[PDB]
RNA sequence: GGAGGGGAGUGAAAGAGUACCUGAAACCGUGCGCUUACAAUCCGUCAGAGCCCUCGACGUGUCGUGGGGUGAUGGCGUGCCU
RNA sequence: UCAAACUCCGUGAUAGCUGGUUCUCCCCGAAAUGCAUUUAGGUGCAGCGUCGCAUGUUUCUUGCCGGAGGUAGAGCUACUGG
RNA sequence: GGGGAUAAGCUCCGUGCGUCGAGAGGGAAACAGCCCAGAUCGCCGGCUAAGGCCCCUAAGCGUGUGCUAAGUGGAAAAGGAU
RNA sequence: UUGUGCGCCGAUAAUGUAGCGGGGCUCAAGCACACCGCCGAAGCCGCGGCAGCCAACGUGUUGGCUGGGUAGGGGAGCGUCCUGCAUCCGGUGAAGCCGCCGAGUGAUCGAGUGGUGGAGGGUGUGGGAGUGAGAAUGCAGGCAUGAGUAGCGAUUAGGCAAGU
C-alpha cells in the first residue's frame, strides 16, 4: 500500500520525467 | 602547486551577532558560513579555520508562520515509547539557547570536524557575554548585489 | 615580479629560476624556448591585455627530458571475467625560466 | 552454540592481554644474619622458622 | 617432462604482496585476500584520477568566491566580466592570487566591474 | 636433579651438533619510529597537516624537478567466484 | 546399515544433472525469436556473430512519381444484428 | 491490444522503439532497465547537456510583474462550503 | 450564475519524528511567465604517448576515421621443464631464497648490484610438453580463531605425623 504508492509517486519527480522502472 | 595551510598559519577572530528579531535561518546560515570558513580565501575542508561566534539576545529570535506553536522538536531516548516532543515556544521559555544551537548544528557537517567546530560556538540568552577581552567584531548580515 | 605562462593546454605560475615540468616539447637538453603569456605582474600593477601579452614572451631553458610516475591500471568488473591490465608513464620536459 | 566468524587479530590479542599475572608484594626478612625477600603474608612464619627458604 | 609449478607462481605472489605493504590484516599477508583488494584499489585510484580535477576545481571556486564576496562581487558576475574582457587566467591561478596577493585580484575584480554590462538583467 | 645450554675445542664453516644440506609462507614472539581511549570504519583510494629516516646543493641550520615509512582530518566508495 | 548384505571384478558403469576448469594483450562482437520435437530446463535447422575468399555500393537514409490495403475514425432509410 | 475486476513489480502478442543483459560516469536522497551520455591512457586546463545555485553541497538568501496563508509546497477520491 | 490559477475539509495504523533527503523557509529558501549569469559528466575541445582499418608517398614517415564489452570467433606474445646446434659465466662463489635500486603498455624483467648459501646455469635459433590454480561441501602435511574457555569419566570421604 504505502510503499508501492510512494514508489509510484516518487516517479513524478523532475529528474525522471514521469517514468521509472518497476514503476 | 596549490596552497595548503600549514600549522603556524591560522589567524582567528571572534565575531558577535545580534539576534534582535533576525530570522533564525539567516542567522544560522551566516554562523555556519563563518565557522566552517567559507568567507576566507584560505579555505580547506580538512582544516578548521573559521572564526568564533557569539550570539546575543537569542531570546529575541522570532520566526514566521505558526512555527512557534505548530512546530515540534522531537527526541528519542532509545527506550520504547521514549519519543518525547516539545514546541518551540515551550523550548524558548525553558532554555532559548538550544533552539539556535540545534538549528545551526543542522547546518554543519555531522562529522569529526563538525564536532570540533561546535566548540567554536558560544551562545547566550541575553545581550551580554564574558568574552569582551577578545574585543568581538560585530557582524552585520549583508547580501552582495551582482 | 611573476608571470603566468600558457602551454600544454595548461597554465603555470612562474618566475626566474622556478623549475617546472610540462608536456613533451621539441628541443634538446640545454636549448632554450620562448613561450606565450596570459598574465604578468611588475610589482603591484598588471599587464592583462592581449596585445601587450603577445608583445611579451617568456624564455626558458630545457634542463632534461624525463618520465613521470608509473601508473598502473587494472580495469575490472564483477561476475564477468573482465580484467584488463595497462600502464602508463607520461613523457615530460623540465623547463627553467631564464628571464622574462 | 558456535561462532560465526574468525574473530580478528586485534580483538583476539586485546582480550588475551587480560589473562595476565601480578606479582606478590615482597618484603625483606633478616633470616639469621642475612637477608631474603618474602611476601608479607609469611613474615612471622619465616621469623619463626617454618618457611622453606631455597 | 614433469614441470613443478613453484617458481611460475611465486613471481606474482611476490609482486602483489610487495604492493600491499600498508594494508591492515589479511589484506597484507595473504595472496587470495590482497589480490581482491588490489582490484578494488587500482579501480578506486583510476576513478579518483578522473575526479580529482573536479575536486580541485570546486576548491578553487570556493576560494575565489569568498575572496570576491569580501570585495563585494559575486563569482558568477566576476567570470562574466573576465569572459567579456577576454582575460585568460584560469581558476587555479586566480586562487593562487587570492591566497598570495589579494591586491592583484582586487585589480582584476575592478577590471570586471568596469567591463560588465550596465543592466545585467537586461533582455540582451 | 636431569634435559638443555654457555665457554674451550675439532672442523674450511657448528648461520653443518647425531631434533643435523639449503631452510620459503602461514603461524609465534622481542626490540626501534609514527599513530591510536568523543568515536559509527568491504577496512581501502584521491588531497594532506604533523613527526621520524635518507640522498644532494648549501651553511652555524637549510629547501629540493626529491624518494621512502606512519599518516590526523575531508571527499568518493555495496566482498571474490559460479 | 537390508523393499533384497558385504568384498573383489565388469568398471574409469551412466547421468538431457550440479559443481570446477589455471598466463597476457589486440580487433570485431551477440541472443533470449520461428517451425518441429516422448518435447517444453535439453536438442536439430533458419535467425543474429565472427574468420577467409568472391560481388563491388547492390544495404541504409531523404525527396519525387506509381500500387494494393479496410486499421483509428466516422456512418447507417449503404447491408447483417441491438 | 487480448485474459483478469478494463487489479497486480501479473500473464500473453506486436514495434529499423529504447535501455539493461554484455554499459561504466553525472542527476534521480540511497535505487540493473528512468533523463543525459556510449569510458584509448595521462594533465592540480577550458566550454556544455540532464539537473540545480539559503547552509549541509561547488554554483543566485539573482532581476521584474502578479497569486499562495494552506507549512500548500513536501500523496489522494465521490462530494461539501460566503 | 460561467470558465479559470493557486487554496480548505473529506484524510485515516501499529520499533521512533518519519508522505521536503535534513536543517530550516512565507522578512520564500514555495507556484507561474519572461530575463540574466553560473556550477556540472570519464561528453566536446586543448597539449602529449600507444594502437587497428584504409589511403597517399617513400625503402616506414605522415594524415583521416576508429579503439566499452559478457557468450564467442580471429591475431600477436611472456613464462616454466627437457632437449639438437653455436657460444658465455661459474668454489676468484651458479642456482634457490630475503632484499634495495630501477625497467617494461601487460603476462613480467634485471648480463644491476648487497646478505645468506654451496654446484650447475644463461644466451639465440628450432623441436616436444605431465606447460601457468583462487574456488571442485577438492587431496596430503603444517598452523591459526573458538580458548588458555568446556571438561578431567559417578551417585564411598578422606585426614595428621614421620620417611626417602
Amino acid at each position: 500500500a504505502k510503499r508501492g504508492r510512494k514508489k509510484r509517486d516518487r516517479k513524478h519527480s523532475k529528474a525522471n520525467h514521469g517514468k521509472r522502472p518497476n514503476a | 602547486p596549490t596552497y595548503t595551510p600549514k600549522a603556524g598559519d591560522t589567524t582567528r577572530s571572534w565575531y558577535v551577532i545580534d539576534a534582535s528579531d533576525v530570522v533564525l535561518g539567516r542567522l544560522a546560515s551566516a554562523a555556519a558560513t563563518l565557522l566552517r570558513g567559507k568567507h576566507k580565501p584560505t579555505f580547506t575542508p580538512n582544516v578548521d579555520g573559521g572564526d568564533f561566534v557569539i550570539v546575543i539576545n537569542a531570546d529575541k529570535i522570532a520566526v514566521s508562520g505558526d512555527k512557534l506553536t505548530k512546530k515540534f522538536a522531537y527526541r528519542h531516548s532509545g527506550y520504547p515509547g521514549g519519543l518525547r516532543k516539545r514546541t518551540i515556544g515551550e523550548l524558548l521559555e525553558k532554555h532559548p539557547t538550544r533552539v539556535v544551537e540545534n538549528a545551526i548544528i543542522g547546518m554543519l557537517p555531522h562529522n569529526k570536524l563538525g564536532r570540533q567546530i561546535q566548540k567554536k560556538l558560544k551562545v547566550y540568552a541575553g545581550p551580554d557575554h564574558p568574552h569582551a577581552a577578545q574585543q568581538p567584531i560585530p557582524f552585520e548580515i549583508k547580501q552582495v548585489a551582482q | 615580479t611573476y608571470a603566468i605562462v600558457k602551454t600544454g593546454g595548461k597554465q603555470y605560475k612562474v618566475a626566474a629560476g622556478d623549475v617546472v615540468k610540462v608536456e613533451k616539447l621539441d628541443s634538446e637538453p640545454g636549448a632554450s624556448v620562448s613561450l606565450p603569456v596570459a598574465l604578468v605582474v611588475d610589482g603591484a600593477n598588471v599587464t592583462s591585455k592581449a596585445d601587450d601579452l603577445a608583445k611579451v614572451a617568456v624564455t626558458a631553458e630545457v634542463l632534461e627530458h624525463t618520465k613521470g610516475p608509473k601508473i598502473r591500471i587494472h580495469k575490472f568488473k564483477n561476475k564477468t571475467g573482465y580484467h584488463k591490465r595497462q600502464g602508463h608513464r607520461q613523457q615530460l620536459t623540465v623547463l627553467k625560466v631564464t628571464g622574462i | 552454540a558456535v561462532p560465526k566468524r574468525r574473530m580478528s587479530r586485534a580483538n583476539t590479542r586485546s582480550r588475551r592481554a587480560q589473562w595476565k599475572a601480578e606479582a606478590p608484594g615482597l618484603v625483606t626478612v633478616s633470616v639469621a644474619g642475612q637477608q631474603r625477600k618474602v611476601p608479607r603474608r609469611l613474615l612471622k612464619a619465616a621469623r619463626l622458622g617454618l618457611v622453606d627458604l631455597d | 617432462a614433469r614441470v613443478k609449478r613453484a617458481l611460475n607462481a611465486q613471481k606474482k605472489r611476490r609482486t602483489v604482496l610487495k604492493a600491499s605493504k600498508g594494508y591492515r590484516g589479511q589484506r597484507s599477508r595473504l595472496y587470495r585476500k590482497a589480490k581482491e583488494q588490489q582490484l578494488h584499489s587500482l579501480t578506486y585510484a583510476y576513478r579518483d584520477r578522473r575526479a580529482r580535477k573536479g575536486e580541485f576545481r570546486k576548491l578553487w571556486i570556493s576560494r575565489i568566491n569568498a575572496a570576491a564576496r569580501a570585495n563585494d562581487i559575486t563569482y558568477n558576475r566576476l567570470i562574466q566580466g573576465l569572459k567579456a574582457a577576454g582575460v585568460e587566467v584560469d581558476r587555479k591561478n586566480l586562487a593562487e592570487l587570492a591566497v598570495s596577493d589579494p591586491a592583484a585580484f582586487t585589480a582584476l575584480v575592478d577590471v570586471a566591474r568596469a567591463a560588465l554590462p550596465e543592466d545585467v538583467n537586461a533582455p540582451s
